[PDB]
């Protein structure tokens, strides 16, 4: 196994595609601020 | 194989730390009085022949792999009168200094950590009668065997324990062919609150409460030859974890484990006698034994043979032990070796335990 | 003494300064061979394959001149 | 202490390719073994 649940090893991700490279679901093809209009909040951590 | 071993914290308290007792099959509760008699039976410290003594003992772990992983012990006893004695010991199991590096730069400050586990105890032994003595010991045990990383806390876990010991040594009684000596001893060890490594009251582990009862007889020949044959029985005072189930499938196991872990140590000591489907015939299996014979020549040469047997269903640590001891003027050197006889790889195999003791002060006669 | 062991993240990088690594043996505190590379012949080693059920693990490396050097490391 | 950089693999270069494989799982109250890539389910009843 390769452990992938380290908290500090994950960072904020880019806008993804949901079906294919031609899928404009989360406005991933947008070249403006609309590229980030579908980003909801996400906190990734490990409770101290 | 091993069925339902007892899960107790700080197990290193149950490991022999001195070469003399380790050469006797890990028994010291009924043997002759010595400086190392703190882990086994402090009550015979009042029967020591010398005013005071110090001792350093070494037990290497994984000798073939690497050094600095070992259990050391420093003991110091001193009897002020012929009836009382104060002793203090310090056991320390450590992996040695370990460097933490995450960069290949030669010029890079490296953090050195030594995951360790020590126990410092002090005992007072009072000779009540002319042949019987008692002893009370208080021990503080700290464990720092983990390394601090992200989301992991390496805070040391500490606990306290109380040991009550008693030792009886009759006078030299003459027989048809020899003038032997009878000895007996009992010791209840590690009586204290649970130690929590996670620093949570819900997840706490019982201290390895132990009960040792031993007896021995010494045959004396020619006034300068001794042969002491001793036998010790050892039993843990911790309730046995549930096995298959004692009420779906995993619900019974979870309920049994929750009931087992929600038991106080005071209640657990009394619950140790039983808590199993088997009767007294199966309850006798919980008692391990050790039989040893020590030959003393001129009180300066010692050859020790021992056989220590645990139950195959728990622990399963059966072995023989050889030991030698030499006293030149005031320094006793003891070396012990272990021949395993169990199906499980004993971590003490190919290990020559060492002990070095200096005895000094006035000499007290032995009754 | 010539070797620079390092454990960054689930990997054990072994570099031998001015020498050639011959074999690397990795042991847990139990004494079990969790890794063995009998044949490398290279200056740089990168295991990146340990399971390491515990934290402290022992590595033993011998060079081309038969220099048995053991260095305890903590798995990160 | 590390600065926030748009470079996750620490190769000093910011990749802009979007060639990947997409897997998905559902998060539903009534998930059961045998579907949705579920291989085992462990139920704990009495948690302190
Ligand atoms: C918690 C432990 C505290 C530490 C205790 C150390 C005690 C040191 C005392 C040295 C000693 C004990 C051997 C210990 C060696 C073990 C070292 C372990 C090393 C581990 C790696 C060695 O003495 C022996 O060794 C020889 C040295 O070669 C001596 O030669 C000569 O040595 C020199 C003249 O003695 C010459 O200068 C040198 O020219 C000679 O050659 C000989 O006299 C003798 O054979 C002798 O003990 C005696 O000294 C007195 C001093 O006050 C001690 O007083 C005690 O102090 C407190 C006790 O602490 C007690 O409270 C206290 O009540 C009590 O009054 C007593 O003990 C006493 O009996």
């Amino acid at each position: 196994t390769i452990d992938m649940r380290s908290a500090y090893a994950w960072s904020l991700a880019s806008t993804p595609f949901i079906t294919s490279i031609n899928d404009n679901t989360f406005n991933a093809n947008s070249n403006t601020l609309e590229y980030g209009f579908k980003r909801a909040k996400l906190s990734w951590y490990t409770i101290d | 194989d091993i069925e339902r071993p007892i899960t107790t914290g700080v197990p290193f308290l149950l490991v022999a730390a001195d070469a003399r007792a380790a050469g006797l099959g890990d028994q010291g509760v009924a043997t002759s009085s010595d400086v190392f008699s703190q882990q086994w039976n402090p009550a015979k410290y009042a029967f020591a022949e010398d005013a005071q003594g110090l001792s350093i003992s070494y037990t290497p772990y994984l000798t073939d792999l690497a050094n600095d992983i070992s259990l050391g012990q420093v003991t110091y006893y001193n009897k002020i009168n012929d009836r009382s004695a104060f002793a203090g010991s310090f056991r320390y199991f450590g992996f040695g200094g370990i460097e933490l590096r995450q960069t290949g730069d030669p010029n890079e400050p490296t953090r050195e950590v030594n995951p360790n586990e020590f126990a410092l105890d002090g005992s007072y032994s009072l000779k009540l009668s002319e042949t019987f003595s008692m002893a009370v010991a208080a021990r503080y045990i700290r464990s720092n065997l983990k390394v601090a990383t992200e989301e992991i806390d390496a805070s040391a876990a500490g606990s306290f324990a109380v040991d009550v010991a008693g030792f009886y040594q009759s006078e030299e009684i003459a027989y048809s062919d020899f003038n032997g000596r009878w000895r007996a001893g009992f010791n209840i060890q590690n009586l204290g609150p649970k130690i929590s490594y996670d620093h949570d009251d819900l997840s706490a582990n019982f201290l390895p409460a132990n009960l040792r009862v031993g007896g021995g007889f010494d045959f004396i020949f020619d006034d300068y030859n001794k042969l002491g044959v001793s036998l010790e029985l050892t039993k843990l005072l911790v309730p046995t974890p549930p096995g298959p189930g004692t009420p779906s499938q995993s619900q019974a196991d979870e309920a049994n484990y929750k009931k087992y872990k929600d038991i106080g140590w005071v209640s657990g000591i009394f619950k140790s006698f039983g808590d199993a489907p088997g009767g007294f015939s199966e309850e006798l299996k919980e008692i391990t034994y050790s039989a040893a014979a020590e030959y003393m020549y001129q009180d300066a040469f010692a050859m020790r043979l021992g056989y220590y047997h645990e139950s195959p269903m728990k622990g399963a640590k059966q072995f023989f032990s050889l030991g030698a001891g030499f006293k030149y003027s005031m320094i006793k050197v003891d070396v012990s070796y272990l021949f395993s006889a169990s199906k499980v790889k004993n971590p003490l195999e190919n290990t020559l335990r060492f002990s070095l003791t200096f005895n000094f002060g006035d000499k007290y006669e032995t009754y | 003494d010539g070797l620079l062991i390092s454990v960054k993240d689930k990997t054990i990088k072994v570099t031998s300064a001015k020498e050639n690594i011959k074999e690397v043996n990795i042991f847990d505190i139990t004494g079990k061979l969790i890794y063995n590379k009998k044949k490398v012949g290279n200056t740089e080693l990168s295991i990146s394959n340990l399971q390491s059920a515990d934290q402290v693990l022992l590595v033993k490396v011998n060079l081309e001149n038969n220099a048995q050097i053991t260095r305890k490391v903590i798995f990160k | 202490t590390l600065p926030d950089v748009e470079d996750i693999n620490r190769d000093n270069t910011m990749s802009t390719i979007n060639a990947y494989y997409e897997y998905s799982i559902d998060v539903k109250p009534g998930m059961q073994v045998g579907e949705n890539y579920i291989t085992d389910i462990r139920e704990v009843t009495n948690v302190d």
